[PDB]
């Protein structure tokens, strides 16, 4: 802390220790995605 | 403040340590000074 005090009778506020823990915040996203079984059939049945 | 004219302005500065306390809702007078504020023309020109 930037410390300063002074004066003749002006009260001197003592030194200050500041520790702040500041958290993070999660936001898990998701897009859905579609592949049909008719799409996967042609790789995996091997027609003529 | 019937001092001589250059002591009147030094009465207006050195001895106008008469402020309004801050934390109170109704205006209360200051407790321990900490500054010579620029007064109103009271104690200098005596006009509202």
């Amino acid at each position: 802390v930037p410390r300063v005090a002074t004066g003749a009778g002006i009260p001197t506020s003592r030194q200050t220790t500041v520790m702040v823990s500041k958290y993070s915040e999660k936001s898990p996203i998701t897009i859905p995605f579609e592949i049909s079984a008719a799409c996967l059939t042609h790789l995996k049945e091997t027609f003529e | 403040a019937n001092k001589t004219l250059f002591k009147t302005v030094e009465e207006y500065l050195n001895r106008s340590q008469d402020c309004i306390h801050g934390e109170t809702d109704l205006q209360y007078i200051c407790v321990e000074g900490t500054n010579s504020i620029v007064e109103k023309p009271c104690r200098f020109l005596q006009e509202a």
